[PDB]
């Protein structure tokens, strides 16, 4: 069903640890970024498939 | 965690500020020295962690010259001030050298830059860039250790930027398109401090948000090796790379090479 | 809050008369962004007003945004102000009196900040830096262990006054020692700049109930700011309030006096930084800090473990439990991070973060067990009849702003309690209206 | 000893801090030993402390070492005297040494060399420099039972007496409690009774410095012990073997795990000791290439240690081997040793010196103290960060990655108790997405993926879903041979499925991607070897658990062994990319029909 991925979807995607870390971005990321060597660190420590 | 490093080198030649207190110009020395104190005072009020350095070329040497005002400048601008009457009471012609020594006090100023780059805290990075004011004409006795110098400065990323007042400079130019600096004629040597607060005073970073005017036309113009002339076409070995006027049987360089 | 945003909620003449004082001028001006600094310092010169769009032209497309903040900032702190030019213009040209006043503090002019020092000669009882350091870190630790209640503290009664009016020990019953709130232990759980801060500006939004110049005091305090350490300052030319306030500084171990009569004042390493390590952190959830105060000690102890207490050494091991207790006495994750990574170990400074991902990480995660559950009371409606009906109730809920969940598809709603009583009034009128 | 914070506090006890943090150590009253990474000594204190005492934990920063009377023991063993140690550990201490740690030390360092146990003519006695302690122990009654018949005096030149053969652990065990303990030191260089063989070891295999630490802390004044040395797997572990084996020159005999580590080893002797076919010999009962009359024999356990009827060959080959000395006697996997089987193997045959190897000593039920008496002490723990920071081992960077339960499978693990909630998070189907999407991922860029996965059943419908190869594990000989040889040289295929067979020390070729989901309970030594599978950020193996379940304090409490290593696992909540591409049970209906299949096992 059309409906279904939808459902399945919003259920696994934001089950636990998403509810409120959404809530904390949105809440969040209003100043602009400290320096660019935070980006290199987060780049340098984040596994690859997390970086497309 | 931002910290900016300011080397002023000033063009300290006697003969050219001679000719132009001659001259009766409303520029003189004493003004020059003054806009480069004020800048220097602007760049330490830009931020608590930057730092300044004040070298100043001579025929002789290279002369490290570093109330109701700030307490730190009004320190700063007197050790200035001292250095330079000490340097110019001093000054004595002794023999027929007349070009200025840059590459000299360019020299110093990257192993200035090198020795404060150790002492910086592992978790601040120091944006280092080097300014220099040129007053009397270009030298090219000193071609290759002023590249040697620019090649070290690109190496450690380091800009360098040419204030230019009379006549312009090749080497000045390379240096600045090589390194990435900004290259400026003043046209009107009364207004230099004008030109140097909004050009030359904010970093590489607000260069890019800034608008700034364009790089003049750089050229690149060869010295040879038995005539230290700039020189358009010339015969270039094909073992050591050596430049040479006029066509030669044999390479000079290669003959000494054994 | 920053001194940014305390200055612009202040009224044009109060920021008009800051500007009078030339170290005010030069905090202000580092307080700028770095696009501010370069505009000020270009227009530092300008005797006639620029137009907008001229200004507006310096900086790229794509930064406009910054610009725009900036010039922001810049109209919210009074630094310039716009000019009706000619033929429609408008022009923009910094305060006269603010330019005047950054150009003496950067050129020259007028008389001191100080007096003078050389008129009494050189101090009988002078101190040395690392001297006036330990007083000043000795000052700290007792006001901080008064903040926990221990006698070993002893304060005047007025600071008691100022910690109440600043939330963070309240006095429930009177004679009886007050009762640290958890905004205290946030407050303690900060770092020294900050609290030193923070303490300051609840002193100036309390200022006008001593009846004391703000503009003075925040002159004074700028002024001591750019104070070169170990060199001491003529008391004399100063209001006897500001004295007073001066006492107060003596209290806190920003500035050292040996009597209340000398005539002199050294200031000390923390007043200098008014105006803006030793943990190393392991993957293994242990501290290692080499400090020996019990300051130190029991902030870390508050959420950590301690496991060892060498002499010059402290092992601890940070848990789940200890960090759960930390955050269920008041305290977040961020707190605690932003305390790791200031606290951090010169070594550890190599580190690209400093403090390894996974204990942050770590950290969050623990913080984000305790709200797992959210409550909400309220009163719930199921007994809607027909959709129109429910329709109908839910927009005047939502008018209300009442309501708190809302489910369309089975027509359910809840509205708080309080609005409870307006829903069920509104429901009946409808009623006896149909 | 005070706690007004619950903390072990000891400011009072060493207060010698004169000046003032030139030493990067700190002394513990009871034990304990804290060392500062961050110093420019840091080498020369390595080496002090490893030969001294045995790590407990090694970050990144602050390392912490650990004393013990076995550790003593070895320290002593090599030249080291108490007079140099003590003395050294002074200058290096920035504290004072408490008086608790020289009184420990003295007592575990006086009585090491006293009693000795040697075999001759395969006979075991026990020698005595000191007659008294013969008269000390005399009195024991577990020691009288090990004479027969009765030992007289034993005169001889020095007082000594003859032990049973099979009941030297019992007396091995006593000794030690009664702090008298006894060392299995091999002089090889002077026997003139063994017929020691021409074994040389070709001058082409190199080895690196860590390895020569290990080997020259074996053989410290001439003479071979008994001990363990810790190398991971990636590592070269059974270069050292060899290596061993060719300087002690005399009749080895290596025991594996599986039937496949003696192939393992036979080609590890055939490459790196220049030794002919003839004299080496795999007894494992599959070719019987003439074991008796043989310089290095290679066998397995389970099979020397038979409780039932022996083959006739295999009874004659036993009896064969029980009949003569064995020098220096290899242990593979030594951390399953202390089994109820295992350990007679020890006792059931004649060896000088016991050399065990592993990459995993960390076991449950902890029994790895019997293995400091059974064996020996622990050699040579190598410290896996320096070792990788070297470039010779991958720098696998660890994850831990859950996955929320789905709410179709939470409801059947919260209503079942009776141990069939195993399968119920094994199969959540967002765990099974995150495989699958972590599989494809790096299926793209071309990386070579090991998934280890426990109860096969659940592997099953793991495998079939994807359509990749998989070991049941009782596949047949053939069947896994053939698809991990395939497995490495096939750009087609770079996947396989593991079901607890990859738990030991097999040939499996190299890779950087490793998977594992469901594994056992708590078994630290498992979750070692699996990531001692992927290691030889050049790669990275992840961990997949389900939240709110019991894999989530599994997974707590087997990585720390791990972080004692130094790794660290970083979490990972979100995917990138998760609705990007389609994957498995993507709508609620398949994931609703798979509640009925796995609920379909019943098993009662
Ligand atoms: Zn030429
Ligand atoms: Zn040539």
């Amino acid at each position: 069903g059309t409906s279904s991925q939808a459902e399945a979807a919003r259920i696994l995607a934001a089950s636990w640890p998403q509810n409120r870390e959404d809530e904390e971005k949105q809440k969040l990321k209003g100043g602009p970024k400290k320096t660019k060597r935070e980006k290199k660190a987060a780049a340098s420590h984040l596994f690859p498939f997390e970086k497309l | 965690d931002e910290l900016n490093l300011l080397v002023i080198v000033v063009d300290a030649n006697p003969i050219w500020w001679g000719k132009q207190a001659l001259k009766e110009s409303q520029f003189t020395l004493s003004k020059c020295i003054d806009a480069v104190m004020v800048l220097g005072n602007s760049h330490l009020f830009m931020n608590r962690s930057n730092k300044l350095a004040v070298i100043a070329s001579h025929i002789q040497e290279s002369r490290f010259l570093y109330d109701g005002k700030y307490e730190l400048l009004t320190s700063a601008n007197e050790v200035i001030v001292e250095e330079i009457k000490d340097l110019m009471t001093k000054s004595d012609i002794k023999g027929q050298h007349t070009e200025t020594l840059l590459a000299g006090s360019l020299a110093k100023a990257l192993c200035y830059i090198h020795r404060m780059n150790k002492e910086v805290k592992d978790n601040q990075e120091m944006k280092s860039r080097i300014l220099v004011i040129k007053a009397a004409e270009d030298s090219a006795l000193q071609y290759m250790n002023f590249m040697n110098v620019i090649f070290a400065a690109q190496k450690q990323n380091i800009l360098i930027d040419a204030c230019v007042l009379d006549s312009d400079s090749g080497l000045l130019q390379q240096a600045c398109d090589i390194t990435g600096g900004l290259y400026l004629k003043v046209p009107q040597m009364p207004s230099l401090l004008q030109y140097l607060l909004w050009v030359f005073l904010p970093d590489q970073d607000q260069r890019s948000q800034l608008i700034l005017p364009p790089p003049v036309h750089v050229d690149y113009r060869a010295a040879c090796f038995c005539h230290r002339n700039l020189i358009e076409i010339g015969y270039v070995c094909s073992v050591c790379l050596s430049i040479f006027c006029n066509f030669s049987p044999i390479c000079t360089t290669c003959e000494t090479a054994f | 809050r920053n001194l940014q945003e305390f200055l612009g909620g202040l009224s044009p003449g109060v920021l008009d008369r800051l500007y009078g004082h030339p170290a005010t001028c030069l905090a202000v001006f580092r307080e700028l962004p770095s696009l501010a600094k370069n505009w000020v310092m270009r227009m530092l010169f300008l005797e006639q007003p620029l137009p907008q769009a001229a200004v507006a032209l310096w900086v790229k497309k794509e930064f406009s945004k910054a610009q725009e903040e900036s010039t922001g900032l810049l109209s919210g702190l009074r630094i310039w102000h716009t000019q009706l030019l000619p033929g429609g213009l408008q022009g923009l040209i910094l305060n006269p009196i603010f330019r005047q006043n950054l150009r003496i503090a950067l050129l020259g002019g007028g008389k001191a900040w100080s007096d003078d020092t050389s008129q009494l000669g050189p101090d009988k009882h002078a101190r040395d830096v690392p001297s006036l350091d330990k007083y000043a870190e000795e000052r700290w630790e007792v006001v901080l262990h008064f903040m926990v209640g221990s006698p070993s503290a002893a304060v005047s009664q007025d600071l008691a006054q100022l910690l109440s009016q600043a939330g963070l020990m309240k006095s429930t019953e009177p004679g009886e020692p007050p009762c640290i709130t958890s905004a205290g232990f946030q407050f303690l759980l900060l770092d020294t700049p900050a609290q030193l801060w923070y303490f300051m500006l609840q002193y100036l939004q309390t200022a006008q109930s001593r009846g004391m110049d703000l503009v003075e005091i925040l002159s004074f305090l700028f002024q001591l700011s750019f104070s070169t350490l170990g060199k001491d300052y003529s008391v004399e030319g100063m209001s006897d309030s500001l004295l007073n306030f001066l006492q107060h500084l003596r209290e806190f171990g920003l500035v050292f006096q040996r009597k209340r009569k000398s005539r002199r004042y050294y200031p000390t390493r923390l007043a200098i930084n008014l105006s803006s390590g030793f943990i190393v952190v392991e993957t293994n959830y242990r501290l290692y800090a080499y400090t020996e105060s019990e300051l130190q000690i029991a902030l870390i102890a508050l959420f950590s473990e301690m496991l060892y207490r060498f002499p010059n050494m402290v092992v601890a091991q940070v848990t789940r439990e200890s960090v759960q207790q930390a955050i269920a006495s008041g305290i977040t994750a961020q707190q605690i991070i932003h305390f790791l990574r200031t606290r951090a170990h010169p070594v550890m400074l190599k580190q690209t973060p400093v403090l390894p991902p996974t204990i942050t990480d770590q950290i969050r995660l623990w913080e984000l067990e305790r709200d797992r559950l959210r409550f909400t009371e309220g009163v719930l409606y199921n007994q809607f009849l027909s959709q129109v009906d429910f329709e109908l109730l839910l927009a005047h809920a939502r008018e209300l702003g009442v309501l708190v969940f809302e489910n369309s598809a089975k027509r359910l709603m809840v509205v708080t309690p309080a609005g409870h009583s307006d829903v069920k009034r509104f429901w009946k009128r409808q009623k006896h209206s149909s | 000893k005070v706690d007004e914070y619950g903390a072990k506090d000891y400011r009072l006890q060493m207060p010698l801090k004169d000046d003032h943090t030139s030493r990067p150590l700190w002394v513990a009253p009871d034990g304990h030993i804290f060392l500062e990474a961050f110093s420019p000594v840091y080498k020369y204190a390595q080496d002090f402390l490893v030969a001294i005492a045995e790590p407990v934990c090694r970050p990144t920063h602050v390392h912490e070492y650990k004393l013990t009377a076995y550790s003593l023991y070895a320290a002593v063993s090599v030249g080291l005297q108490t007079s140099d140690i003590t003395e050294y550990l002074r200058k290096l201490s920035k504290t004072g040494v408490p008086d608790g740690i020289m009184q420990f030390i003295k007592l575990c360092t006086v009585s090491y060399g006293k009693v000795k146990l040697v075999l001759k003519h395969n006979r075991y006695f026990v020698e005595s420099c000191h007659p008294d302690v013969i008269q000390h122990l005399l009195q024991d009654p577990v020691i009288r039972e090990c004479r027969l018949r009765n030992s007289e005096g034993e005169a001889t030149e020095t007082v000594s007496f003859e032990v049973k053969q099979e009941m030297i652990e019992e007396l091995q065990k006593r000794c030690i409690h009664l702090e008298y303990p006894l060392l299995a030191e091999y002089d090889f260089r002077n026997d003139s009774v063994n017929p020691d063989i021409n074994i040389d070891l070709k001058p082409t295999a190199v080895l690196r410095p860590y390895q020569e630490k290990s080997l020259r802390k074996m053989f410290g004044n001439g003479r071979a012990r008994s001990g363990v040395i810790v190398l991971p797997c990636g590592a070269g572990k059974s270069l050292v073997g060899v290596t061993a084996a060719c300087t002690v020159r005399k009749r080895c005999l290596v025991l594996g795990n599986s039937a496949v580590s003696v192939e393992q080893w036979k080609a590890q002797f055939k490459m790196w000791s220049t030794i002919d076919d003839s004299q080496i010999c795999r007894f494992t009962s599959d070719a019987k290439d003439k074991p008796i009359g043989c310089s290095v024999a290679i066998s397995t356990y389970s099979m020397l240690g038979h409780t039932t009827k022996r083959s006739w060959e295999a009874e004659r080959v036993m009896e064969w081997l029980k009949t003569q000395e064995w020098g220096l006697m290899i242990l593979d996997e030594v951390h399953t040793i202390p089994a109820k089987m295992f350990r007679r193997v020890l006792t059931i045959v004649q060896a000088h010196c016991k050399l065990g190897l592993t990459a995993t000593l960390v076991r449950e039920d902890d029994k790895i103290v019997d293995l400091n008496f059974l064996i020996g002490p622990k050699l040579y723990e190598a410290n896996w960060m320096e070792l990788q920071n070297n470039g010779y081992i991958a720098k696998v960077q660890c994850a831990e990655v859950w996955c929320p339960m789905s709410p179709e499978f939470y409801r059947e693990y919260v209503a079942i108790k009776t141990k069939k909630r195993i399968l119920l998070y094994t199969m959540n189907p967002n765990k099974f997405r995150a495989c699958q999407f972590l599989i494809k991922f790096h299926e793209r860029r071309n990386d070579k993926i090991i998934v280890f996965a426990d109860n096969v059943f659940a592997l099953k419908e793991y495998a079939i879903r994807l359509n990749k190869p998989y070991i049941y594990g009782p596949t047949s000989q053939g069947e896994r041979m053939q698809i991990l040889q395939n497995f490495k040289h096939n750009p087609k295929i770079n996947t396989i499925f593991i079901s607890k067979v990859g738990d030991t020390s097999f040939d499996l070729p190299e890779a950087n991607v490793l998977i594992q989901i469901s594994s056992h309970g708590g078994s630290r030594r498992q979750e070692a070897q699996r990531l001692g599978r992927v290691l030889r950020y050049n790669a990275f193996f992840y961990s997949l658990v389900s939240q709110d379940t019991q894999e989530m304090a599994y997974s707590t409490k087997r990585q720390r062994f791990l972080v004692d290593q130094g790794y660290s696992f970083k979490v990972i909540t979100k995917l990138a990319g998760m609705e990007e591409e389609d994957l498995a049970f993507s709508t609620k209906e398949e994931q609703q029909q798979l509640l009925q299949k796995v609920l379909a096992a019943t098993d009662l």
